This record gives C-alpha cells, sequence and structure tokens, in this order.
RNA sequence: GCUCGUAGGUGGUUUGUCGCGUUGUUCGUGAAAUCUCACGGCUUAACUGUGAGCGUGCGGGCGAUACGGGCAGACUAGAGU
RNA sequence: UUCGGAGAUACUCGAGUGGCGAACGGGUGAGUAACACGUGGGUGAUCUGCCCUGCACUUCGGGAUAAGCCUGGGAAACUGGGUCUAAUACCGGAUAGGACCACGGGAUGCAUGUCUUGUGGUGGAAAGCGCUUUAGCGGUGUGGGAUGAGCCCGCGGCCUAUCAGCUUGUUGGUGGGGUGACGGCCUACCAAGGCGACGACGGGUAGCCGGCCUGAGAGGGUGUCCGGCCACACUGGGACUGAGAUACGGCCCAGACUCCUACGGGAGGCAGCAGUGGGGAAUAUUGCACAAUGGGCGCAAGCCUGAUGCAGCGACGCCGCGUG
C-alpha cells in the first residue's frame, strides 16, 4: 500500500535523504506521490525537518511509514499527535549556533585595537 | 600543472615587466629568441592573446582554469572586466602577495600550497581558494619561528597594502573588508581586449 | 455502534464536457448527423492564423436535420465506433 | 521449472483450473435451461428456474469464479426475458 | 506562351450586437533531476543541498471591445448594368 | 540402554499440504508513424489485493486428499494403482439491502440518466490459532477514503505524389450475445454509407519525453548517463492461475538450434549480475557486503534481496594539485 519512506539523492559519500510518500511497488527514487521532508545523516546532531501538517494527512489516511521513517516521526512529534500519546511535543534538537561571520570579524579588529 | 620555467621569459615577449621589479628586464626589454630584435607586424589579433597572456602569468594560472574564470566573469552583472580581475584578485595565493607576507608571486602560491595557512581555522593547501567577505586569513601556529615566515616581518614597509584587506599586529593575519571593485587593483594590463579575445 | 452506518460522498464538483457549434454534410445515416466544425488556431513558425476543418459524427433521437443547419453539440460516451457526439439543439435551421 | 515455489503454483493452478471450470458449465447448463423454458413460452418453469439460476450464479460470483458485476449482467438479462413472456 | 475559372488565401465606408481570435486578472496544472539566480556543506573546485525564477503552453471562472472574424442591417467612391 | 539401537511426549525443523509473494525490483530498444508518447480534459461507461476508517457479524454440518506406508511401469525425465491422515484446503445448509426484477417518493441535469429512500417479489458470506495468565495475530459482508490501473477524446512532434482511389463487419440502426466497463468488440437481419488533394491507401525510416550539444535569439541535430512512460523476453501463436499478466529465471503447441538416450522418448533459452566465443575502429571483475536505504513473507527475533551501497579495472570525460 502507500508508503512513507526515505528517498537516496546525495553525493557518493553523503547520502542525502528525502522523506517521500510514495506505492510500495515503485523503486526508490522514482515519483513521490508528495515530497514532505528531508533528513540530512551527516551533521553533528541531524537535519530533520517534517512538514508536520501534511504528515498528519498521511497518517490520518493509510500510510504505512517504513521502520528508519517511524522513529523520524516520533523523534518531531507528529507520530505521538496521532496515535494520542504523551510525548506529543518535538524531542528533536537542532545544532549549537554557531557565532555567524560578522561577529567574528569584528572580533578580530578589536582584538588588534 | 604549472609553469615551472624562466620568469623573464614571458615577461620579455609580452614587453611589460610582470613580477614587481626585474634587473633582467630592462637590459633587454625586447622579445627572445634569435629573432628577438625583428620589427613584429601589430595584428590585432596580437593585440587581444597578449592581452590575455599578460593576465595568465602574472597570476600562474592555467587556460582551463582561466577560461572558467571568464565563463563566470561574463555572466555576473556590473562589466566582464572588472568581474574578472575581482575573482582573480581573491585567489588566496594573491591574498598572500598583498598582504606582503611573500617576495614574488610563485612563493606566494607554495606557502599556501605547502598548507601554512588556515582561514576559519580550517587547513588549506589550494592556491585557487576564492576569499570571500570577512575571511580571516591566518598563519599555521606550527609554522612561526620559520626563515620565509620571519623575512616577512620586518618588510612590512616597501610595497602599499591595499585598503580591502588590513593586516595586523604580532598575529600575522590578514582581514578581508570586501572584495575589490577597480581602483585597488594593480594595473599592468588593460582589461577590455581579454573580453574581445573570447569573443573570437 | 455510535457511527452514522452512512459516510456520506465528499461532494464532488461536476466536470463538463466540451461543446461546438458547427453546420451538417451529410444526414443519410438513420439516426446519426455529420457535424463539420471549423477551428482557427496560429502555425507555429509563421505565425498565420490557418483555419481548418473536422467532421465529426453525432447522435440524433429523431432524425430532423437537413444540410445546413448550424446546431449546437455536447460529447459523450463512445456511443458507436466512431460517434463521439450528440445533438443538443438546432438554430436557424436549413434555408 | 526452476524456482522452488514455481513448482509449487503450477501443480495448483491446475486445481484451480479444474475446479473452476467445473464451475462454469454448470452455470452454462443452468443459463440453458431457462432458455428452453422461456423460449416454448412456458411462464410455470420460466418463473421457478429463474429463482434457481440466478441463486446459482450468485454462488460462483461469491466463490471467485466470476466477478460480480458479470453475475450482475447475465440476471439482468434473464430476468428481463421472463417478463417479456 | 497567354487568358479563363474550382478549392483556398485576401478584402472599401458605416450602425448595432455576440466576445470565437486578441487582451487583462485569478485559481488548477506545467513531477523530481538538469538549466539561470542567491546563499549553505565537502580544505577549493567539479559535485551536492535549500529557496526563488523558468516551465513560451493548456483547462475552468470573472473583466475590456480598439482591431480581425461570425450574425442582423444601412451606404455609393471599388465592381457590374 | 545396545554400546551404537529404541522413546512426537518435547523447544527446534528436511520433504509435503495451505496462506501470501512470485505481475514489484533488474535488462534490452527488435517491433510500433499508433491515443505509443508529451500535454489538457472526460469516465452519468469502470476496476482496485495488502493499508486506514464507520456499521453489522464471526453460525450448524459433511466428504476427501498430498505427505506417510505397501507396490506396478520406465534407460532416464517421471508416472499408474491400493490403503491411510489433518487444517485458515475443499464442498453443502440457516440468518445478513448496496446482486436482480416490478411499482413508487424526494433531490438535482448534460440526452442516455445519476445519487438518496419506501413497499412487494427473489438472492449471496467466513475460520480459527496462540498465551510467563491487560502475550496477541487473524476471518466475512458492506458505507467511505487513499493508492494503483483500464477505456475515450482535443491539440502537438518524421521523409515521400516517380504511391491517387481505399474500404463490405467496412460506415450507421435495431433485437440478442460478450466485457471490469462504453463500443461492429462479436452475431443475425435491415439501411447504403465512411475516409481523401487540409495527402486516405502505400513505400522508407524511427521507441517517445523531461533533457543533451550548438546558436545572439529564432531555429537546427540528437534521445546517451539519470528520471517518467511504452514495447519485447530463442521465432510465431494461445489460454490458464490471480486483485493485478508482453507471466524474463511459469504452463501448452508448432518451428529453428544445442544436449542426453537402452532409440520407446526426454532436457534447455544470460536483451538479470559477473563471464566466454564471435563480429568489430572500440567498451571492464566469474569482486565484497546485506552496515545504510527500498522491497517480499512473518506477531516478532529473523530469513531472503548480483535492487542497492561500495570496491577492482580503462587519462574515457570534467575538476583540482604537484614535478620546486
Ligand atoms: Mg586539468
Ligand atoms: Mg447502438
Ligand atoms: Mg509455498
Ligand atoms: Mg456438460
Ligand atoms: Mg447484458
Ligand atoms: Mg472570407
Ligand atoms: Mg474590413
Ligand atoms: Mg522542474
Ligand atoms: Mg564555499
Ligand atoms: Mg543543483
Ligand atoms: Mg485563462
Ligand atoms: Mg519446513
Ligand atoms: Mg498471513
Ligand atoms: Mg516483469
Ligand atoms: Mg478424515
Ligand atoms: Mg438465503
Ligand atoms: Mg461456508
Ligand atoms: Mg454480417
Ligand atoms: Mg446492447
Ligand atoms: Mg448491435
Ligand atoms: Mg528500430
Ligand atoms: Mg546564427
Ligand atoms: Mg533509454
Ligand atoms: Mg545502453
Ligand atoms: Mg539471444
Ligand atoms: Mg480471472
Ligand atoms: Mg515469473
Ligand atoms: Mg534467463
Ligand atoms: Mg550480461
Ligand atoms: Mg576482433
Ligand atoms: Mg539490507
Ligand atoms: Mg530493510
Ligand atoms: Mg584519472
Ligand atoms: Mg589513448
Amino acid at each position: 500500500a502507500v508508503k512513507i519512506k526515505l528517498t537516496r539523492l546525495g553525493k557518493i559519500r553523503n547520502p542525502q535523504y528525502r522523506v517521500a510518500v510514495a506505492d510500495a511497488r515503485t523503486r526508490r527514487d522514482g515519483r513521490a506521490i508528495e515530497v514532505i521532508g528531508r533528513y540530512h545523516p551527516k551533521e553533528e546532531p541531524s537535519l530533520i525537518e517534517i512538514n508536520s501538517e501534511r504528515a498528519q494527512y498521511w497518517l490520518s489516511v493509510g500510510a504505512q511509514p517504513t521502520e528508519p521513517v517511524l522513529k523520524l516521526l516520533k523523534i518531531t512529534g507528529d507520530w505521538q499527535k496521532f496515535k494520542g500519546l504523551p510525548g506529543a511535543q518535538g524531542r528533536l534538537k537542532v545544532a549549537a549556533p554557531k557565532p555567524s561571520k560578522l561577529e567574528v570579524f569584528n572580533a578580530a579588529l578589536a582584538a588588534a585595537d | 600543472a604549472r609553469y615551472t620555467g624562466p620568469v623573464t621569459r614571458k615577461s620579455r615577449r609580452l614587453r611589460t615587466d610582470l613580477v614587481g621589479g626585474d634587473q633582467a628586464f630592462e637590459k633587454r626589454p625586447y622579445p627572445p629568441g634569435q629573432h628577438g630584435r625583428a620589427r613584429i607586424k601589430e595584428s590585432e589579433y596580437l593585440l587581444q592573446l597578449q592581452e590575455k597572456q599578460k593576465a595568465r602569468f602574472t597570476y600562474g594560472v592555467m587556460e582551463k582554469q582561466f577560461r572558467r574564470y571568464y565563463e563566470e566573469a561574463v555572466r555576473q552583472p556590473g562589466k566582464t572586466g572588472e568581474e574578472l580581475l575581482k575573482i582573480l584578485e581573491s585567489r588566496l595565493d594573491n591574498v598572500i602577495y598583498r598582504a606582503g607576507l611573500a617576495r614574488t608571486r610563485r612563493m606566494a602560491r607554495q606557502l599556501v600550497s605547502h598548507g601554512h595557512f588556515n582561514v576559519n581555522g580550517v587547513h588549506v593547501n589550494v592556491p585557487s581558494y576564492r576569499v570571500s567577505q570577512y575571511d580571516i586569513v591566518d598563519v599555521r601556529d606550527k609554522s612561526l619561528n620559520t626563515v620565509p615566515f620571519q623575512i616577512a616581518r620586518e618588510t612590512a614597509g616597501e610595497r602599499p597594502i591595499p585598503s580591502w584587506l588590513q593586516v595586523v599586529g604580532e598575529r600575522q593575519r590578514v582581514l578581508i573588508h570586501q572584495l575589490p571593485e577597480r581602483a585597488q587593483i594593480d594595473v599592468p594590463l588593460t582589461e577590455q581586449l581579454i573580453v574581445e579575445y573570447y569573443s573570437k | 455502534v455510535k457511527g452514522p452506518k452512512h459516510t456520506p460522498r465528499t461532494p464532488k464538483p461536476r466536470g463538463r464536457r466540451k461543446t461546438r457549434i458547427g453546420y451538417v454534410v451529410s444526414d443519410k445515416m438513420q439516426k446519426t448527423i455529420v457535424v463539420e466544425l471549423e477551428d482557427r488556431m496560429r502555425h507555429p513558425l509563421y505565425g498565420k492564423i490557418i483555419r481548418t476543418t473536422k467532421k465529426v459524427k453525432a447522435h440524433d433521437e429523431d432524425s430532423v436535420a437537413g444540410i445546413g443547419d448550424r446546431v449546437s453539440l455536447m460529447e459523450t460516451r463512445p456511443l458507436s465506433a466512431t460517434k463521439r457526439w450528440r445533438l443538443v439543439e438546432i438554430l436557424e435551421k436549413a434555408k | 521449472a526452476n524456482i522452488k515455489s514455481q513448482q509449487k503454483r503450477n501443480r495448483t493452478n491446475e486445481r484451480a483450473r479444474l475446479r473452476n471450470k467445473a464451475v462454469k458449465s454448470s452455470l452454462r447448463t443452468a443459463v440453458r435451461a431457462f432458455r428452453e423454458a422461456a423460449h416454448a413460452g412456458d411462464k410455470a418453469k420460466a418463473a421457478e428456474l429463474l429463482a434457481s439460476t440466478n441463486r446459482k450464479l450468485d454462488k460462483a460470483a461469491s466463490k471467485g469464479v466470476i466477478h460480480k458485476n458479470q453475475a450482475a449482467n447475465k440476471k439482468s438479462a434473464l430476468a428481463q426475458a421472463l417478463n417479456k413472456l
């Protein structure tokens, strides 16, 4: 039936991914019915975005997520707000906010004067 | 590949001293070879070819790499000869020359190539790195107490530092303010003939 | 035990067919009328408005259409091998 | 064959063919018997062999032998032969 | 060689009307990738990710009627008597 | 308990029955000038396993068979017979509207009509297994979604008139048959039509597209990697099973070609991944791994996956750096 799966579309050593709704009778990089997110497993936490009002449409109508996408909808909280679990808030974490490019440059001018 | 040959020989053919000061040039300011003193035929293709050769061997850039610089100079807004010299100037070996950390262009290429420089704490060893705005160009902590780096300390006054970069004190680290437009670029060459060369 | 046992349909707006207006060239086909449509369209290269004609076969529940006859059609299910249209009404008949 | 499951399925494609052919042939020799009573203008057996021919069609459609839109197309045709006699 | 004529292409002045051509605007669609732009990530670059353009079109609704055309008339300068 | 045999009771499990999968994935461009493709619609003319959700239900019985065991035929491939045993296999009943027929209401329109309701008369289903004792997985009829698919139509993309008359189930109607469905799709009679100089009928060639190369653009050439769709699986035809079939690693028949034979008869299809021969100017390893992602089955642990992720090889191409 309808699956929610990942699609490998990066370089050779950089496996980027997209969370895509497709049929089970389809290859990986086929036609997705709708692309709803992305997943980059190379940053230091990760880079995870789920649209969270389209992932509620497809779960309510019968799309079975695969086993590594099921771990992602539990993290962002879109699975718990569909089955009615008390982990409904998102437990995802973003990377550390680095000091920007302008800030380091002004820190170096004051370091000399 | 690099040229790795005589440097005055390609300053004599172009009739223009390319490196900064040379005594082998101005004793023989005519092109080399056994037919060196002959009257050359002033073509229009010769004025356009040799003007492009002034830009390659001043910077040490091969033809398939200099052509890709033209393919994005004509594609950016503004002019074409302006932005060609803009992206040629932002090469990191040209940053070391203008900041007064090297004698000639061929040793500013090695000091980047042998890995004596960081940028954002990132160890670079490519001469064709294009520094953006607000980049710091720092020297390695290991590469102090070194002979070609201590000779660049007391000799920080004889050549002018351009206004688009700034050098600071006991840490010899270069701060890039903006990409240079036209005026602070040194001019041994006119720029509109390189644009007219590729139009052929 | 609480649900309504008949979920009503999601209301779909009724899609429409195409309607066209032509003349009549043939009638002698026993409840089948033949309509010559016309269509004008730019040339893909030279930019001139080109006038081209078609011939379609339509359906009569009652064979009242002479030769002439500004007609009006609407396309249907396949009614025969080559019939795809039906005669809706006749305006300013064969004079 | 070559695959282990394909020898398994060849033995079951022939069990299913002998099963379904006996059911489809029972429908052809029950619609035909209605066509005898309907063509004679009987209205006595034709009113009560219709009730046993349509009941054999619905049982053949629940067993997966014919499709349900095929059973509806054959019951509608035999019933309209009854109402015109 | 020259004329006559069939299909076709083309059409003077003017009033009214329909809004097919034309044109304005809006929703649906024009998959992703490639391509141009702008940033971001591989030490640079090729490569790669994201955002916006592009996709010259086509279908549905609502505006405009100058011009072309369809429909119903009028006029005498072209044409014929 | 012999010292190398007995004991299904018992987790685990060869062969076998049964469910689901095997129609996906992977390859190739021979055929096709066509609704094959691109694009925009139509389906009041349709189908849709597994998945999600609303409502009812999960009820009584019956007869066998594979395996096992004993035997016959054959050189083998394989196959006949007798006994014997189960089920979620199979078959027969009871009750259950979205099956049918007749007659009505209420809503809408785009002509056939469509959806929703009422009465009378006819009908159609199934199945249990497991449990450390709030393990748990299923079965069937139906309203509604989601996905996939079929069919029809408008417009679009080759050369040739030194191919100018093609067509008789051909064009249309009615009554039947057929189909998941409209339809000469098929059949019997009746009418005498249908297409064509805007290129019918024929001949040559060709998979189509997003794209790729060139160009100032308009155009011109092309369809290779990648991605969508179509077509084919030794050649030609044909059905079967199933929700779904060009059924690549299925069945039957005929043909060509290899191979076994005791001469009666049998076996095979790399345009899957590597690989060999051949042709040729010319194109690679009989590699590793299921760690990642996708798929199939199973409650699950898992098993399967030459899809895939990678590596080996060739300056074959782009990009980057060295030889100071
Ligand atoms: Mg190179
Ligand atoms: Mg008819
Ligand atoms: Mg099996
Ligand atoms: Mg019989
Ligand atoms: Mg019927
Ligand atoms: Mg005219
Ligand atoms: Mg006019
Ligand atoms: Mg696109
Ligand atoms: Mg960068
Ligand atoms: Mg990109
Ligand atoms: Mg519009
Ligand atoms: Mg077993
Ligand atoms: Mg099961
Ligand atoms: Mg296949
Ligand atoms: Mg028994
Ligand atoms: Mg009953
Ligand atoms: Mg039963
Ligand atoms: Mg006949
Ligand atoms: Mg009929
Ligand atoms: Mg008929
Ligand atoms: Mg071909
Ligand atoms: Mg040109
Ligand atoms: Mg291809
Ligand atoms: Mg190929
Ligand atoms: Mg072959
Ligand atoms: Mg079937
Ligand atoms: Mg198969
Ligand atoms: Mg094979
Ligand atoms: Mg091969
Ligand atoms: Mg050879
Ligand atoms: Mg795996
Ligand atoms: Mg997996
Ligand atoms: Mg190489
Ligand atoms: Mg070579």
